[PDB]
């Protein structure tokens, strides 16, 4: 099944502070009025970069290279006490599943868990990190705009190519996007909060607004690109 | 031009976390074999030397 | 006078700006 | 804002070029970066003639 | 050690030093090396923002990593000098004036 997502997916590209300004960025994002593949399972997913994930019941994320010993992979397993980010050779089923006391599936990093709401988790891999970034925000995805505050980071090294995801045995659905390289514009506010992206490759009004650096344009002509 | 200078130095670093795992190894009652040897990997933590 | 208090009104590192005479 | 461009040199931080880097390579790095520091200085001061 | 391989998480022992205020120092936080004033900050940061910035792209506020406070940072006041004087045919004396 196929579903519009209409302007989510903004994330902070840096932690550096701004107050009431615009700062042209150029990082791997979300494009507005992108379609993502919003499963309904109850196999495999290509990994190109990003896998913006939202749902609104299910935990895990199996990320790693081959999936298997041969190399190094990535787990993550999320229950009501803490979170285990372990990193090894670890061999893996083709169809993982958990029970919440029995593992079936087959350097740790604990802190606090990652918890109607809507859990936004947007994955990137790059410089040999791993970054998590989150927004636990209440309500075909709503009609609003909300920020994506970063999260701690994983030093591993390695290239991720291919992923999956988890089912929490007691489900639900997911949707599932993938970013490309391009330019926003993000408005700060007075306070540090974004609270509004435009884009600079849509309808050129858009690109407009991107090359003069302001979100208002009167009346006249704008040589762009 | 007139420009004032500054007086003195300062620096700022953040904590040393995670008390780095040495003096088990450096103060051991037992150790491993001449021949096999147990490799330990220390690391997630600011070392202190 | 009132018109130029109106026009005034309306009229809204290293590098050192100099003030007029 | 073109105070902070890397101008095809190594870096941008004084402290970080003139510390990290070797003198033999330092001096022709921060000679490029004067040298576009101070091609911007005469733009600016050739826009502010006119 | 292993080097050229991954990512570096061993790092050395980094050492702190003490508080400072209202005295433009060559300070150094996390990494971020530059000169100014350290003054109390009325702005206010949100967890995960480290450093702040502006239009012109300088650094403003910065947070010390020993306390949850944040510290202003202004640039040591620079100006340049005049020196005011008559024709020294008339008198030898100047008066100096700071712009
Ligand atoms: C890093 O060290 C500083 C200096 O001790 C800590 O600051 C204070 O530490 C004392 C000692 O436990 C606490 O009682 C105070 O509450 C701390 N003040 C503040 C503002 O945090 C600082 O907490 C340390 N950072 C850590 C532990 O993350
Ligand atoms: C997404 O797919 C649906 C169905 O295939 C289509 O109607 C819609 O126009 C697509 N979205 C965009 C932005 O093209
Ligand atoms: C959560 O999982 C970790 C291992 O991933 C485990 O150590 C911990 O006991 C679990 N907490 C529970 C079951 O409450
Ligand atoms: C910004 O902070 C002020 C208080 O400092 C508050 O009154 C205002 O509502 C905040 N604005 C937003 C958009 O959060």
């Amino acid at each position: 099944s196929y579903t519009n997502s209409f302007t989510r997916g903004v994330y902070y590209p840096d932690k550096v502070f701004r107050s009431s300004v615009l700062h042209s960025t150029q990082d791997l994002f979300l494009p507005f009025f992108s379609n993502v593949t919003w499963f309904h399972a109850i196999p495999v997913l290509p990994f190109n970069d990003g896998v913006y994930f939202a749902s609104t019941i299910i935990r895990g994320w199996i990320f790693g290279t081959t999936l298997d010993s041969k190399t190094q992979s990535l787990l993550i397993v999320n229950n009501a006490t803490n979170v285990v980010i372990k990193v090894c050779e670890f061999q893996f089923c083709n169809d993982p599943f958990l029970d919440e006391s029995e593992f079936r599936v087959y350097f740790e990093y604990v802190s606090q868990p990652f918890l109607k709401n809507l859990r936004e988790f947007v994955f990137k891999n790059i410089d040999g990190y791993f970054k998590i970034y989150s927004k636990h925000t209440p309500i075909d995805l709503p009609q609003g705009f909300s920020a994506l505050e970063p999260l701690v980071d994983l030093p591993i090294g390695i290239n991720i190519t291919r992923f999956q995801t988890l089912l929490a045995l007691h489900a639900a659905a997911y949707y599932v996007g993938y970013l490309q390289p391009r330019t926003f514009l993000l408005k700060y506010n007075e306070n540090g909060t974004i609270t509004d992206a435009v884009d600079c490759a849509l309808d050129p009004l858009s690109e407009t607004k991107c090359t003069l650096k302001s979100f208002t344009v009167e009346k006249g002509i704008y040589q762009t690109s | 031009n007139f420009r004032v200078q500054p007086t003195e130095s300062i620096v700022r670093f953040p904590n040393i976390t995670n008390l780095c795992p040495f003096d088990e190894v450096f103060n051991a009652t037992r150790f491993a074999s001449v021949y096999a040897w147990n490799r330990k990997r220390i690391s997630n933590c600011v070392a202190d030397y | 006078s009132p018109i130029e208090d109106l026009l005034f009104n309306k009229v809204t590192n290293g590098l050192t700006v100099l003030p007029p005479l | 804002k073109q105070l902070s461009s890397k101008f095809g040199a190594i870096s941008s931080v004084l402290n970080d070029i003139l510390s990290r880097l070797d003198p033999p390579e330092a001096e022709v790095q921060i000679d490029r970066l004067i040298t576009g520091r101070l091609q911007s200085l005469q733009t600016y001061v050739t826009q502010q003639l006119i | 050690f292993e080097l050229l391989h991954a990512p570096a998480t061993v790092c050395g022992p980094k050492k702190s030093t003490n508080l400072v205020k209202n005295k433009c120092v060559n300070f150094n936080f996390n990494g971020l090396t530059g000169t100014g004033v350290l003054t109390e900050s009325n702005k206010k940061f949100l967890p995960f923002q480290q450093f702040g910035r502006d239009i012109a792209d300088t650094t403003d506020a910065v947070r010390d990593p020993q306390t949850l406070e944040i510290l202003d940072i202004t640039p040591c006041s620079f100006g340049g000098v005049s020196v005011i004087t008559p024709g020294t045919n008339t008198s030898n004396q100047v008066a100096v004036l700071y712009q």
